[PDB]
RNA sequence: GAAUGCUAUAAUAGC
RNA sequence: UAUACCUCUGCUUCUGCUAUU
RNA sequence: AGUAGUAACAAGAG
């Protein structure tokens, strides 16, 4: 029967297979070079590289969230205290004067000498946080009678243009700081050698991290995404001033207060997980918003003083947006820790891999170098066209920061490019093992890609890293062409 | 300046040995939003879509429209095709059953044995399940309760028998019935006297009223299933539907899966039911043989596949040949009964879930449209997509506000028999005795055909001979999604093998996260997720000992419970901080009581309770490990009236002690708002009877009870023989004997 | 006085008339059902759920009760609990600030037998306290993947029979039908009623902590070396892929895990010497520095009475009275003449399929005994010849002779398998057929019976025999007869024989088994190059990396001497990884192409690292002067353990972009060890041996050479060669 | 010189 | 109408199957 | 507004 049917099948029913060459591996997402397109902005929760926190060296033991708020602006009153609108950027539909007076009643309450950092529900404090903006339910009997009523087009993510600021992000993440953040608490005391192992491997890891400013960032959306969860549930029918906050050690081994601004957390009747709280964000920033204008759309800044980063005045500003959060996203914020473990794992694998060939203990030896082993180097970037080496500690630091954007810019258009780009990955890694790989309908998967690459930053700046690795790819394959060839 | 590029790792590292790294599960998991009205019409669609070219023809029984793409003209191009030659598949089974000889009937014996002794409280354990009498999904429990309750009244006591057969005779004969009645619970109110101004009280009682519906609106529900959307679908972009099936098919779907759970047991190639290292071991050990068997000169090929619309395609009158080609020893009553299941599902109705929102934006109103009434609007009132939607509904669609769904699997509902189907054609090998020989391994859609040829040319014609092949039993091969390579790396069930399964950290990162069970549960199951990704995940003991710290973290923020030497304000804290001041032995206090963490790579598998014990307070142990507690809730030892609506306590896989940190969350009291609150008191109802029950036979709780008579004859005897042997013992009195046996007496 | 009480509250529930119905209407059966009935949908995402629910006042319910009542209302401005009441406890809901409160200066409670209850768990952490760490060793660890047992019990039973002794210790009224069970474990169950007599903990945790210690945990784990529960509870802690931690648990080690541990030493020991001149040297060597958990291999061998040939070998090369004791699981023998020779024979079983025995030939008389039952049996190829035994236990006599029957493998026998034998696992894994033939027959006795066939019982002075029912009988089991009637100075050869006096052998390493198994206990060798012991993985890593290690000077001494660094200790261990039988002829293959490497200047150094291993046996040439030729190199274990001889292998693959050696998955740098010509020198030179490239696949010369094609040339023909996909070349004698 | 087959409220995988 | 600047609610606004068990 | 993204929330109920 099989062979009865296959015999009468049309021959048009095939596989319509073809051996992959690197030529047929073009590169993904070709829109994203497109100029006519819009470059993709900044749509974070909060401030990254362009973050300024305020240093306030604490006692050593902790105070409560609005106390030490306070006592940071006291020692800045400069700032504090700086009352008129220096307006420098506005996004579209915002209220410059209700933003203003929100911040205004932000500092103010936070200011003052009451116990809570309740908002009164002000005509501002309203818009901002969009009270009454939900539809009214009605009958589904009036509603039919009703021809203006309509089942609504779906709003669908717009197409855009690689932007500098997400690769300038990844390389001021990936740098070293003199600042450790990290919260993470005691263990028991080693005993078994592997402990003392992990003890003294985790020295390498963990600090490599802590001193650099990927790390800061994660704790600061963890601890703030905390708070916001704590009040979001607690004070569902209030308006709310959470200051963004986040302890800091130096070198010295001093704890300083980091105040990177004031959010307010609208009313937070949060019924299902994916229903909405809006917070309103307000940042402090060196970066002049002017230099790359295309970044902050969403952004309103005021210039509010200045200060001294050196032996250099810089100005400060005000980034100012109306963001919204909901359940899991709070949730997934406070276990954003975990981007830790990803990058760890990953290259205390090769330590453990590279130490089973020497036959000891190469964690000292991969970062540093030994008496036997120079240091572990691995291809980290480019620099006008040419590959760059980079460090042990530098290739963990790219992959911690990476983990942490697959957080911040976590949504269903990275999962479905990393999934699918993950199969094209493979494919590459065929023809470099000169498996000799075959595809049977190469367009329809490079489609399923393309179609996931829109208007996420990380999936946008991702196509331009994969369009640039396999070109040096491409490049390193053609040493294979003539081997074993004769000639 | 210098621009970092994070794809350069996979210069030095091969994508497979840094795989992890590609998988961004720190991120958040896709969640859908409002209706599934329209991904659950896409379903319906999609599904007579493969099957427009088959049979078409009008049930005389249900009066829905029924299309048969089965025996149908073969398929003209690549488009997915549903039109399976049921000579092919017997074909197939055939080859299946000369290479496992005896395989169908030693398992169809099995399978039959298990259903002579299968009970009907098997159907209380399957989540969410679509009960026909309310038309909403319930709790697996209580959607056959409400069944048996109904039955009962329709003279249907088989359920009472205990045993699965003669209650799944009930469904079956149930259909034959005129009309079916059935309890629905209507508010009554009544004046009941109170300290009160006007001196009484009104309080709504529910009054259970007999419902009827008609034989077709019943078989309809019975045949019904109920449609969501699949939230949390990790690396996809656009949203899914699945659908939950009714407490009648439910029964019958069992058996038929059982079977094919047997079979594939004892396939080469089925990756189900295998899990785990267990499954890793299997393929690990497939992959090896299929590698050295290959010729000398030759080439192996591994094609990493995966099959579209595998649902939308599978047609359930095959699944009826399966069961009647595999049961084909076995008794008629048997070879029938397993019949049924497919039947069901060749005859179901799709329902379309919630509706349409419609709103407009200068009003600022928004209303539901419930799926009957669907074409109440002319379609200009729905979007360009929604529009086309509904058209290709229109000849499927039941007024009811339901469709119409003859073909097609629908989501994950006969898995180990489609996993059958999958192996029967990796069975075959070879087409025309050509220079080539096919192998592979099938988990539900996803396989990883090995190809043994004399060149990659020869392979191809191979392949290319599969996917026909595939094509004759409704199995679509994905072109986009599969591809090929030479023998040494290929993935499977995002399984990634580079001349061995890789470690794959990253997949299994969430499971970090502290559970949410309670305190006591998620410190156990915390060290527990560490110490087992330890040994299978390949995790380094430094980050190890990191994943105890940043769970500390987690721990210590969700229950708010940092150290008591900690400045950290809170008002649990405030308590925490007198405890750690009050307490002396504060290494003997638990993290919870803002203890220090002493877990470390080699006591992850102690329970912190029996880690701390010996460096405890006495006064503190002696609190924290109260025999009758209030946070937990254990038995009276006294007798008042105590009786809560306390579920059947499970056995759980983590170790850990029952202390005042085992306690239970207060229950969601959104149920007060609504009508449902009658439900209540049924529970409240059922709980004391259980209560009681419990107090009467105390191993109730550890072990199920056997018996076709009734409960209150169970418990009247046993208190009876109980106060006989209280009395002739001397533990009761004669005034009290007098009282027992007088109270019984009027029993 | 309980009984009172739930009386008069039944009279309470009754006057319910809905409660009365439920009561009336639900069957017993259906108690299972009502029980599990609620409102409650299941919470599917309940990490969350928590992690809000936490910032709520009131998250917890409490259980109204009178303790409830001693919790307050508010502590120090802190609302510990409100008045509203839980829809399900039915009782005072509360802020976990309460549970803090009440841990704090809640009521003292009376925590009496708590540790008797909670045992189990106090003797894992028991075991981790009185342990003794050694040392890390970083290098390769071949995990396999097994079925193990996650945690230790106190007596092993199935579900069915572990569930009725706990109802006979908890609930005895409720126990149902008496098994024989019941008196089985009538101590343990007494044991356990006694010790957990005076405590207050709920019936229902004390039922669940003896399940935990009654019922199995058995689940596949991987595991290296390491499988007695109180190894795998720590087996996190015990290794990973790339290193392994030495760790003595605490307590109490059986001497049966002791046993079967010291076998799979001794066979790992004789299997490695077997290949070195003078094996007894390295039996010696190697056995003396053997530890078994922390117990010398010595001791373990002197303290124990049982073991296989190696055990017994190695006894005899470490000067020790060798015990000719047997075991088949409860089977134990003892032989007293005979000669076993077990040769692989495909054997159809009653069911009717074709399974793969290894069969004994020669006539056989051992000592058989099963408890208190004691024998003498007589077998031969496949058929049982005489059985006498004494008349001790009634199932004690009926398990030897199934046991005896099993033994002998009489065709008999294997024809009266009539059911599903699993002889593979569900992980498509091997389990031992006479031992699972062994495991069926003991459960499935009257078919083996009735299948073997009877005859009249003997009419001697002391000898009566028995029947079915095993009672004294005129009918007896063909060739059965019971009774009321119930050492010599050896020495072993270098090359491992033990030699009789007289002259006559008993043993030799040619009669040990050849399969490789997990250890119960940890085996460490405490000698230098302890990786010699290691499996074929590991072997074949820790020598390439001690060629690459070496390699400055191993391949200047090649260019000068020619066979002098052939013999290198390393290359001996990895001659016991390769079949005996092809060991000779790769060896004389590889020293070929090395050698033609050298003289025609044509060099190729990974070809050299790939192959140098191979050149150690002495070589075995063709009848024609010629070496044999090979595609690949099968080494001993799974099918991927090969080292192809053109392409790259699982175990070994060059990647001359990146000049990166992949050896069992760890990558190595070969930069700077590489000459500048090889990158466009080909390798179609280093890869048959006396055949040289001459240009380019010439199509008059037709389709590429098989191996015996290539072989049966004359010297100067040309021939076309395919070393892996598209890259043809064109080779000459 | 082998086994002992199971059966969670988490997470992963596929549908 | 109203009580209502009151009261109740924060997965119950439909979350499936099969495996790892 | 905003979140977000093929459809919702921007409180719901007596
Ligand atoms: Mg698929």
């Amino acid at each position: 029967a099989i062979e009865r049917n296959l015999a009468r099948m049309s021959p048009l029913v095939s596989v319509t297979p073809k051996k992959l060459t690197w030529e047929d591996l073009r590169p993904i997402g070709p829109h994203i070079y497109n100029h006519e397109l819009p470059e993709v902005p900044y749509n974070a929760f909060l401030l990254m590289s362009d973050e300024l926190g305020l240093a306030n060296m604490t006692e050593g033991k902790s105070k409560k969230p609005k106390t030490l708020a306070k006592e940071c602006l006291e020692k800045y009153s400069t700032l504090r205290d700086q009352t008129d609108p220096i307006l420098i950027m506005k996004s579209e539909k915002a209220n410059e004067n209700f933003l203003w007076k929100l911040w205004r009643d932000c500092v103010n309450t936070i200011s003052n000498e009451e116990m809570s950092n309740e908002l009164q529900k002000t005509n501002y404090a309203k818009w901002a946080t969009g009270d009454g903006l939900t539809y009214q339910k009605i009958m589904k009997e009036v509603a039919i009678d009703d021809e203006t009523m309509c089942q609504e087009e779906p709003k669908i993510p717009n197409k855009c243009r690689v932007a500098a600021w997400v690769q300038t992000e990844m390389n001021l993440l990936s740098t070293l700081t003199s600042k450790r953040a990290l919260d993470l608490p005691e263990i028991g005391p080693d005993v078994a050698p592997v402990e003392h192992v992990g003890s003294e491997r985790r020295k390498y890891f963990v600090n490599e991290i802590n001193y650099c400013k990927a790390s800061t960032v994660m704790m600061k959306y963890v601890l703030f995404h905390t708070s916001l969860l704590n009040e979001s549930n607690a004070s569902m029918g209030k308006y709310k001033v959470i200051p963004i906050t986040n302890r800091v050690v130096n070198e010295k081994g001093e704890s300083f207060d980091m105040l990177y601004g004031l959010a307010v957390k609208g009313q937070s009747h949060l019924r299902g997980d994916t229903d909405v709280v809006t917070v309103v964000t307000f940042e402090f920033s060196s970066t002049d918003p002017r230099v790359d204008s295309g970044k902050w759309p969403k952004y309103t800044v005021f210039r509010i003083g200045s200060l001294f980063v050196s032996g250099r005045e810089k100005s400060v500003y005000l980034y100012c947006r109306v963001n919204g959060t909901n359940k899991i996203q709070m949730k997934w914020g406070m276990e954003a820790r975990r981007c830790l473990l990803q990058s760890m794992q990953q290259m205390e694998a090769i330590v453990e891999q590279e130490s089973s060939i020497q036959g000891y203990d190469m964690t000292k030896a991969c970062f540093k170098g030994d008496r036997v082993n120079s240091p572990k180097t691995f291809s980290i970037g480019t620099q006008e066209g040419k590959l760059v080496k980079g460090s042990f500690g530098k290739a963990l630091r790219v992959i911690f920061t990476k983990c942490l954007m697959h957080y911040v810019f976590g949504n269903a258009q990275l999962e479905g490019f990393s999934a699918e780009s993950r199969r094209l990955l493979l494919l590459i890694q065929a023809l470099k093992d000169r498996k000799g790989p075959w595809v049977f309908d190469l367009e329809g998967m490079y489609s399923g890609i393309e179609e996931c690459i829109s208007n996420n930053p990380w999936v946008i700046q991702s196509a331009y890293w994969f369009n640039e690795w396999l070109g040096f790819e491409k490049e390193g394959s053609k040493v294979l062409e003539s081997v074993d060839e004769i000639m | 300046g210098m621009n970092i590029n994070p794809y350069f790792l996979f210069i030095d590292v091969p994508i497979q040995a840094a795989i992890s790294t590609t998988f961004p599960y720190t991120g958040v998991p896709p969640y859908s939003h409002g209706t599934g009205t329209g991904y659950t019409i896409d379903t319906v669609i999609r599904t007579h879509e493969y099957s427009n070219k088959g049979k078409q023809y009008i049930s005389d029984v249900t009066g829905c429209t029924m299309v048969d793409p089965t025996n149908g003209p073969l398929p003209e191009d690549n488009e997915p095709s549903a039109y399976a030659q049921l000579d092919c598949v017997l074909e197939a089974l055939d080859r299946m059953d000369e290479e496992h000889p005896g395989l169908f009937q030693a398992a169809s014996q099995n399978a039959m044995e298990t259903l002579m002794v299968t009970t009907v409280d098997k159907l209380t354990q399957g989540r969410q399940t679509f009960d026909w009498t309310v038309c909403r999904n319930q709790p697996a429990a209580t959607a056959l309760n409400t069944t048996i309750t109904s039955f009962r009244l329709n003279d249907l006591n088989g359920a009472d028998k205990g045993g699965l057969i003669p209650f799944c005779q009930d469904i079956i004969d149930s259909l034959d019935r005129p009309e079916m009645t059935f309890f629905s619970v209507k508010n009554i109110k009544k004046k009941l006297p109170a300290k009160n101004r006007k001196g009484f009280l009104i309080k709504r009682i529910p009054m259970k009223v007999k419902d009827k519906i008609t034989k077709v609106e019943y078989i309809k529900r019975a045949l019904s299933l109920n449609t969501m959307t699949k939230d949390a679908e990790r690396g996809k972009l656009k949203r899914r539907a699945i659908a939950t099936a009714g407490i009648q098919i439910r029964g019958f779907v069992l058996v038929v899966e059982n079977l094919a759970k047997n079979i594939c047991e004892n396939l080469e190639q089925s990756g189900l039911p295998v899990g785990g290292n267990e499954k890793k071991a299997k393929l690990s050990n497939a992959v090896a043989k299929m590698l050295s068997n290959c010729p000398p000169g030759g080439i192996s090929m591994t094609v990493t596949g995966d099959n579209t619309k595998w649902n939308e395609c599978l047609n359930p009158r095959i699944f009826l040949a399966m069961t009647e080609r595999i049961t084909r020893d076995s008794p008629i009553w048997f070879r029938d009964f397993c019949s049924i299941a497919p039947v069901l599902f060749s005859n179901k109705i799709a329902r379309l879930g919630k509706g349409f929102m419609i709103t407009s934006k200068t009003k600022r109103l928004k209303a539901q449209i419930p799926c009957p009434d669907l074409f109440s609007i002319p379609l200009e009132r729905y979007n360009e997509e929604t529009r086309a939607k509904l058209k290709k509904l229109k000849p499927f669609f039941n007024e009811e506000g339901t469709a119409s769904l003859s073909p097609g699997m629908m989501m994950g509902m006969f898995n180990m028999l489609s996993t059958v189907l999958g192996v029967a054609a990796l069975g075959i090998k070879n087409i025309g005795n050509k220079e080539y020989l096919w192998d592979g391994l099938q988990s539900s859609d996803d396989f990883a055909l090995f190809v043994n040829a004399k060149d990659e040319e020869t392979c191809m014609e191979g392949i290319n001979d599969f996917y026909r092949t595939c094509k004759l039993l409704g199995i679509n091969m994905s072109k986009k999604k599969s591809y090929c390579n030479e023998t040494g790396m290929f993935e499977f069930t995002s399984m990634f093998y580079r001349d061995g399964f890789v470690s794959n950290f990253a997949m299994e990162l969430p499971s970090f996260g502290v559970a949410g069970v309670n305190e006591s549960a998620d410190m156990a199951i915390g060290m527990t997720i560490i110490k087992n990704n330890m040994i299978n995940n390949g995790m380094g003991p430094a980050t190890a000992q990191t994943a105890i710290q940043l769970f500390i973290a987690d721990y210590r923020y969700t229950y708010k419970c940092h150290r008591g030497d900690s400045k950290v304000e809170g008002k649990r804290m405030k308590i925490i901080k007198e405890l750690w001041e009050n307490t002396k032995g504060r290494d003997g206090l638990l993290v919870a009581d803002g203890g220090p963490n002493i877990y470390n790579l080699r006591n992850l598998h102690i329970p912190e309770i029996v880690l701390k014990y010996n460096l405890m307070d006495p006064e503190y142990k002696g609190r924290l490990l109260h025999p009758q507690n209030p946070f937990v809730g254990h038995l009276s030892i006294k007798e008042a009236d105590i009786t809560p609506a306390h579920g059947p306590v499970k056995k759980m896989d983590y170790d850990a002690v029952s202390g005042t940190h085992s306690w239970r969350t207060k229950r969601n009291r959104s149920i007060l708002n609504t009508d449902q609150r009658n439900m209540i008191l049924e529970e409240q109802c059922y709980a004391k009877c259980c209560n009681l029950f419990e107090a009467c036979f105390n191993s109730a709780s550890y072990r199920k009870p056997v018996g076709q008579h009734s409960m209150l004859e169970a418990m009247a005897h046993r208190l009876r023989m109980d106060a006989r042997l209280d009395y002739e013992s001397g533990r009761m009195s004669k005034d009290d004997f007098e009282k027992a046996m007088a109270h019984l007496g009027e029993i | 006085g309980m009984t009172l009480a739930k009386i008069e509250l039944l009279k309470q529930l009754l006057r319910d008339n809905e409660a009365k119905t439920v009561l009336k209407q639900t069957t017993v059966d259906q108690y299972n059902i009502i029980r599990k009935f609620n409102t409650s949908r299941i919470e599917k995402n309940p990490s969350l759920r928590m992690k809000w629910a936490m910032c709520s006042n009131f998250p917890l319910a409490l259980t109204k009760g009178d303790m409830a009542n001693r919790i307050p209302l508010e502590y120090k401005g802190i609302q510990l609990k409100t008045n509203a009441e839980d829809i399900g406890t039915k009782g005072q809901m509360c802020s976990i600030a309460a549970v803090t409160w009440w841990n704090t200066y809640g009521p003292i409670g009376d925590t009496e037998g708590f540790e008797r209850v909670y045992e189990s768990f106090f003797l894992r952490k028991m075991r981790l306290d009185n342990a003794t760490w050694g040392r890390i060793t970083f290098g390769p660890v071949e995990r396999v993947r097994k079925r193990v047992l996650l945690n230790p019990l106190t007596k092993e039973m199935p579900p069915d029979e572990a569930s009725n002794v706990i109802m006979e210790i908890l609930f005895p009224k409720e126990a149902g039908i008496p098994r024989e069970s019941t008196w089985i474990h009538r101590e343990l169950i007494k044991e356990k009623r006694e010790k957990l007599k005076g405590t207050m903990i709920t019936p229902i945790v004390l039922a669940y902590m003896l399940e935990r210690e009654l019922v199995a945990r058995r689940r596949f784990l991987p595991v290296a070396g390491a499988t007695s529960a109180e190894f795998i509870e720590m087996l996190h802690c015990l290794q990973g892929e790339n290193w392994r931690q030495i760790y003595h648990p605490g307590g109490n080690k059986l001497t049966e895990s002791r046993s079967q541990s010291m076998i799979v030493a001794c066979r790992k020991i004789i299997r490695r010497s077997i290949v070195a001149s003078n094996p007894l040297e390295l039996a010696v060597e190697i056995a003396n520095k053997t530890v078994i958990d922390t117990e010398p291999l010595k001791s373990c061998l002197a303290a124990i009475d049982g073991g296989d040939v190696a055990c017994d070998i190695i006894r005899a090369a470490l000067g020790l009275k060798i015990r000719q004791r047997q075991r088949f699981g409860r089977l134990e023998l003892k032989r007293i003449s005979g000669r076993g020779f077990k040769n692989d024979e495909e054997i159809l079983i009653g069911n009717g399929t074709i399974q793969k025995i290894g069969i004994w030939d020669g006539e056989e008389e051992f000592h058989v005994r099963c408890g208190e039952c004691r024998g003498i049996l007589k077998k031969s190829k496949m058929k049982l010849e005489k059985l006498l035994i004494n008349s001790a236990k009634k199932e004690d006599m009926r398990d030897l002779i199934i046991l005896c029957m099993v033994f002998s493998q009489d065709t008999r026998m294997f024809q009266g398998v009539r059911g599903e034998i699993n002889f593979l696992n569900r992980a498509g894994q091997l389990l031992s057929p006479m031992y699972q033939l062994q495991r069926y027959f003991l459960n499935r006795s009257n078919d083996l019976f009735d299948q073997w066939g009877y005859e009249e019982s003997p009419k001697a002075s002391e000898l009566h025999g028995i029947n079915e029912s095993m009672n004294a009988s005129d009918y007896t089991l063909k060739g059965v007869v019971v009774t009321r009637n119930v050492t010599e100075k050896v020495s072993i050869t270098k090359n491992l024989s033990l030699i009789k006096r007289t002259g006559e052998v008993i043993m030799g390493a040619n009669d040990v088994s050849e399969l490789e198994s997990q250890a119960q206990l940890m085996i460490t060798y405490d000698t230098p190059k302890m990786w010699e012991m290691g499996t074929t993985k590991e072997l074949v890593q820790n020598t390439y990396q001690w060629v690459l290690k070496n390699l400055v000077t191993l391949k200047a001494q090649f260019l000068l001497g020619k066979e002098d660094m052939f013999q290198w200790d390393a290359f001996e261990a990895f001659e016991s990884i390769i079949p005996q039988k092809m060991a000779g002829q790769y060896s004389g293959f590889a020293r070929a192409v090395l050698k033609q490497m050298r003289d025609q200047e044509v060099m190729k150094t990974d070809q050299f690292i790939k192959l140098l291993p191979f050149c150690f046996s002495p070589p075995k040439l063709r009848s024609n002067g010629e070496p044999y030729q090979f595609l690949k190199l099968v080494l001993k274990g799974g099918g991927e353990n090969f080292i192809e001889v053109r392409k790259g292998s699982p175990l070994f693959s060059y990647n001359p972009q990146t000049e990166v050696l992949t050896i069992c998955g760890r990558m190595m740098s070969l930069k700077g060890k590489i000459e500048d010509e090889e990158r466009n020198r080909s390798m179609g030179n280093a890869v048959l041996a006396g055949f040289l490239v001459s240009g380019k696949y010439d199509p008059d010369l037709g389709d590429f050479k098989t191996i015996e094609e290539l072989e049966k040339l004359k010297p100067g023909e040309k021939a076309n060669i395919l070393l892996y996909q598209g890259k043809p070349v064109k080779v000459v004698k």
